[PDB]
């Protein structure tokens, strides 16, 4: 199960 | 630089490009953002994020 992804633009 | 999908990646937006994990990436540009980098891949160029890639100068 891969990570949980960044929110974009900081 | 070169850049390693560690994971599977389905873009989200316009922005951003897909990868599955394994693709090498052409590390472009990189704005020092620190969840996501602007790389190459399959003919377009686009964000990807840092926690499913590893960079190796």
């Amino acid at each position: 199960v891969p990570p949980p992804v960044p929110p974009r633009r900081r | 630089m070169e850049a390693i999908a560690k994971y599977d990646f389905k873009a989200t937006a316009d922005d951003e490009l897909s990868f599955k994990r394994g693709d090498i990436l052409k590390v472009l540009n990189e704005e020092c953002d620190q969840n996501w980098y602007k790389a190459e891949l399959n003919g377009k160029d686009g964000f990807i994020p840092k926690n499913y890639i590893e960079m190796k100068p």
